[PDB]
């Protein structure tokens, strides 16, 4: 039914400008009123502004005043925030949501789009098989690994063996040092199933334009 | 600004219990203007309960608002472990508008010891003169666990990066992964590491090492 | 930024509840209910009531506190090319004063002459009776009962008078009741809603003091229980008829005060987010209550005398101040205990009035105030000049045939004036300014947006509703006589200018400031179809 999408948004450095973007469909979106709310690293929800069903009345918060702008096109319904000298204490993933009844709260809530404002550099990240030591064997199953390290910035896709074995498998979160994000995953299988078969661990970093999958072996 | 804080911060609880969380403003707000939502791990957040009474639609009649003026409250008569998520209470009474500080809601299980595995540095990362060691620790309750690095004989406390995941839906377990990074040259004058956490099941810890051999 | 405002809101609501209620809630609602046939009517009265008449009461007092400005300014504000709307309004409030007032007066007056035991209207006995006098009311036209030739040969004396021509002798007796009512009213409009909004308080719940008392004393009588059958006795044959829904149309629309600018001056002195939507809904009840509760009073009372008192209810039961001056006095004068029913009786016409003066001058005064800031920082000296050319002007009516210029005015000044105003008023709102533009100012304010009930409201149902009131006000309209005298053709076109004084406004001003502006329409069109943005 009621959908919003977030779009636009990802690695701009301090001071800089950027425009998101939420594309409105299920509903007449004149009738209801958007606001924009945004949710830090740190999980913490903050109201950025409202904007009125016909784009009329305007309120921010105090953090983002006069530093943003909120416009509405009622003709494709697509709500848009325009950032300007934008800083680190900005990052966060950006809500689409209405919004219209001050007493119902927000009806429906988009995907969210994420902004990340650092000096940080783009980079690669690394990919390092786990191998188990060798060795203690087995054993009812063993646990293989694969480290991602020295990356930047978010999000990283990983899988094993293309999304299919969702079984036993622990995808930690990234943890940022020194302006990189490292990154581990662990995978369980069956003494029978590895090395019998082949586990292998792919990693997806778009920011790099970095695709690459792995196989894990025991040398 | 009108400042939300909510309590506990983080709640466990075992299915079937009885869970009630506050939450407190700077000034008072108006009944129908205090709204709560619920967000899933990796989700986005849901309008749950709206006017500090009236539940949404999809949500359960087991859960149900109360309060007003500065103290309200939000309340599950009987938890089932899909209502494990961080609540957020929000007041639409004056502008600007402010969220609560949440409360994140965790399902109680039995205590279970970690199932660690240590793993050496990989030789496509000594050739680029970097050395690390990853140790994972995986299903065990409850959250808190103590990793502990060891090269040879004695303790190395720097260098050490910890990553936990959120409780699964599933076990209601959770895991860690302790990546200790070295320099090649500085690994290499070492032969042994050893991977140890202490946790609550254990009086003593689980270890695992490994040699270079 | 900035304004002043309300000193709370029971001062608000009382104001709006005490100009809402009037003696229309008394001498008019009760008796169209019994010539309609009784609870029945209350099907096309509620009907009217919640498409028509809530929605444009609604209305005004939104747009009122919204764009927190008297009626010129405000619909200059809203639609510059209409604000001549908001100069009609003024001045048709300003017609009303010339005359209503009076209505106060007389309350006054047989409130002085009640202070006695044997009241002077229960007898033929008197010096100013004819032999044709009787002791209550009759069919004949030629002979009248004792309570009516005292209103009408004492205190009125309207027997001098052969005409409009003719307004005789200024009685000053009635000149020195007017003069207290403009002075009532100075004193309380005085410093503005500070002082008016306290004064309500009196004003507005006094009646319903009153009226709980005479609803006691009423139902305390034998009879009273065949007044309420003529009253509620549900007859459904005239839900059918065509004049009973244009009645019920009439009465609500009138009983109600949009389009006076009255509510959008109260209303504009409220705070930006206080809740309208809630106090239109509760001061539109609290309205019809009154006229039905009211109604129980009157109808009691009427019963009263059709059993005990030997008076067919056709005759007794009427409209207008020949109820409340005649009928229902002359019921009062044969109960035990007369002067104390007497007195608070017509206390309770005096109070009906006032308040309901109140927001009619107060119309005049924030629309100007905020229009001409020269008047806004002088006021009291404002209100003065004001009473002083209502006074004068008001001595006409003071006069013999003063009856004569009163009934004019009744009928011509805001009758056929205000149906067209309110009209422009719905159409400039709902089309030109627009609806989606009008709810969102609501949400705003309330919190939430207008149920989609009252747009349609807004935009159809009230332009054919007071289309549907003004076509028909047209069609069955006759030559304005009053008893046995007709007024001549001259008269009635001095109060068609009068009607038209004020509708005229709304082409002259679009017509006045369209050739202001430079460019070339839609150009100049589409500058005075724009609000105010900054
Ligand atoms: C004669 C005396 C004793 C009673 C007078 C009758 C009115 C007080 C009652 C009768 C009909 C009622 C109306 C019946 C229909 C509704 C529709 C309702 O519209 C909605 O609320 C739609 C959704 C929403 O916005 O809540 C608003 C009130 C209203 C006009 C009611 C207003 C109050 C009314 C006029
Ligand atoms: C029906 C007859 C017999 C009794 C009527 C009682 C009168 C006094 C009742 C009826 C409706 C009542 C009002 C309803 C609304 C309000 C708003 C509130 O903020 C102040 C009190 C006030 C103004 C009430 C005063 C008392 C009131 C006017
Ligand atoms: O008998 C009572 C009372 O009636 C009249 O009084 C008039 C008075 O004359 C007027 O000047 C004005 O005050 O209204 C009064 C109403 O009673 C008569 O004057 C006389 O009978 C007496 O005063
Ligand atoms: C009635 O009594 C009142 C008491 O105030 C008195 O003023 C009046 O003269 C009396 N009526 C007469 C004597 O006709
Ligand atoms: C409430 N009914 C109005 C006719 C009363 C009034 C009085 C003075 C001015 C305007 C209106
Ligand atoms: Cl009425
Ligand atoms: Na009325
Ligand atoms: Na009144």
């Amino acid at each position: 039914e009621v959908q919003l999408v977030e779009s636009g948004g990802g690695l701009v450095k301090p001071g800089g400008s950027l425009k998101l973007s939420c594309a409105a469909s299920g509903f007449t979106f004149s009738s209801y009123a958007m606001s924009w709310v945004r949710q830090s690293p740190e999980k913490r929800l903050e109201w950025v502004a409202e904007i009125s069903s016909g784009g009329r009345y305007i309120y921010y918060s105090d953090t983002v005043t006069g530093r943003f702008t909120i416009s509405r096109d009622n003709a494709r319904n697509i709500l848009h925030l325009e950032m300007s000298s934008l800083r680190s204490e900005d990052t966060a993933m950006y809500y689409c949501a209405r919004g219209e009844v001050r007493q119902r709260g927000f009806d429906y809530w988009g995907q969210g789009t994420t902004l990340t404002v650092s000096s940080a550099k783009t980079t690669a990240p690394s990919v390092y098989p786990l191998a188990p030591v060798c060795g203690d064997t087995t054993g009812s199953s063993v646990t293989l690994g694969c480290l991602v390290k020295g990356y930047f910035p978010e999000p990283v896709t990983l899988t094993w063996n293309s999304g299919s074995l969702s079984s036993g498998v622990h995808t930690f979160p990234a943890v940022l040092q020194s302006d990189l994000y490292t990154l581990s995953s662990s995978v369980t299988v069956t003494s029978s199933t590895w090395p019998s078969q082949s586990i292998t661990c792919n990693v997806a970093h778009p920011a790099s334009s970095t695709k690459v999958d792995k196989k894990i072996e025991p040398r | 600004e009108n400042v939300l804080t909510q309590s506990p911060a983080i709640m466990s609880t075992s299915p079937g219990e009885k869970v009630t969380m506050t939450c407190r403003a700077s000034s008072s707000v108006g009944s129908s203007y205090l709204h709560w939502y619920q967000q899933k791990s990796g989700a986005s957040p849901k309008l749950w309960i709206y006017s500090t009474s009236n539940l949404a639609s999809g949500v359960p009649a087991r859960f149900s608002g109360s309060g007003s003026g500065t103290s309200y409250s939000l309340t599950i008569s009987s938890v089932e472990a899909e209502d494990a998520a961080t609540y957020y209470c929000q007041q639409f009474s004056g502008y600007p508008l402010t969220f609560g500080s949440g409360t994140k809601l965790e399902m109680k299980r039995a205590d279970a010891a970690p199932t660690v595995s240590i793993f050496p540095p990989s030789s496509e990362q000594l050739t680029s003169g970097g050395a690390s060691v990853v140790c994972f620790l995986n299903n065990f309750y409850p959250k808190d666990i103590n990793v502990k690095w060891k090269i040879d004989g004695s303790e190395r406390q720097n260098g050490v990066l910890n990553s936990w995941t959120d409780q699964d839906s599933k076990d209601s377990t959770y895991s860690m992964s302790s990546t200790l990074t070295l320099t090649k040259d500085e690994y290499e004058r070492h032969n042994s590491y050893t991977c140890e956490a202490t946790h609550k099941t254990s009086t003593s810890p689980i270890v695992k090492s490994f040699n270079r051999n | 930024d900035e304004r002043e405002t309300w000193s709370g809101k029971v001062d608000f609501l009382l104001s709006v509840i005490g100009f809402a209620v009037d003696l229309a809630n008394v001498w008019r609602f009760p008796y169209l209910c019994y010539k309609n046939g009784g609870g029945a009517f209350l099907v096309p009265y509620g009907i009217m009531l919640a498409v028509g008449g809530i929605p444009l009461f609604y209305m005004e007092l939104a747009l009122g506190q919204h764009n927190r400005k008297g009626a010129i300014t405000c619909w200059g504000r809203l639609v510059p090319l209409f604000k001549g709307i908001g100069y009609a309004v003024v001045l048709i409030a300003f017609y009303v004063d010339f005359y209503y007032n009076v209505i106060i007066a007389w309350s006054l007056r047989f409130f002085f002459a009640s202070f006695t035991n044997s009241l002077p209207w229960t007898s033929c006995n008197n010096i100013w009776n004819t032999p044709n006098c009787r002791p209550f009311e009759g069919h004949v036209e030629g002979f009248q009962s004792a309570a009516s030739e005292y209103f009408n040969r004492y205190i009125l004396e309207l027997n001098r008078s052969e005409g409009i021509h003719d307004l005789g002798a200024i009685k000053w007796d009635m000149a020195l009741c007017l003069l207290i009512v403009y002075l009532i009213c100075y004193f309380s409009l005085w410093k503005g809603i500070s002082t008016s909004g306290k004064v309500v308080w009196f004003t507005a719940l006094f009646p319903y003091a009153v009226l709980l008392i005479l609803l006691i004393r009423g139902l305390t009588l034998p009879g009273s229980f065949l007044g309420i059958q003529y009253y509620l006795t549900p007859n459904f044959s005239a839900i059918y008829k065509a004049e009973v829904w244009v009645d019920a149309a009439t009465q609500v629309f009138f009983s109600l005060g949009p389009g006076f600018g009255v509510l959008l001056a109260y209303a504009s002195y409220n705070k930006y987010h206080n809740n309208v939507y809630k106090d239109a809904l509760l001061t539109s009840f609290i309205n019809s209550a009154t006229s039905f509760i009211a109604g129980f009073v009157i109808f009691s009372v009427l019963g009263y005398m059709a059993h005990t008192l030997g008076v067919r209810i056709e005759d007794v039961a009427t409209e207008g101040p020949g109820l409340v001056f005649v009928v229902y006095p002359a019921a009062i004068a044969t109960m035990p205990a007369s002067t104390f029913w007497a007195l608070i009786f017509f206390m309770m016409l005096a109070t009906l009035g006032l308040d309901s003066s109140f927001g009619g001058s107060e119309a005049i005064i924030t629309a100007l105030s905020d229009e001409f800031p020269k008047i806004k920082r002088n006021r009291e000296l404002f209100v003065a000049g004001l009473f002083s050319l209502y006074f004068v002007v008001g001595l006409a009516s003071c006069t013999q045939g003063g009856f004569y210029f009163f009934h004019l005015l009744d009928r011509y000044a805001a009758g056929y004036s205000i149906l067209v105003a309110v009209f422009f008023e719905a159409i400039a709102v709902s089309w030109i300014y627009g609806t989606n533009r009008f709810s969102e100012d609501i949400r705003d304010m309330i919190g939430f947006p207008p149920g989609r009930y009252w747009q349609v409201c807004w935009r159809f149902v009230a332009p054919i509703f007071l289309l549907f009131i003004t076509v028909y006000g047209l069609i069955g309209y006759e030559p304005l006589t009053y008893a046995d005298y007709v007024y001549p053709s001259w008269a009635n076109a001095l109060g068609w200018c009068i009607a038209g004084s004020s509708v005229v406004m709304i082409p002259a001003v679009a017509i006045f400031k369209l050739l202001s502006t430079p460019g070339s329409l839609r150009q100049r069109f589409t500058i005075l179809t724009t609000p105010w943005r900054d």
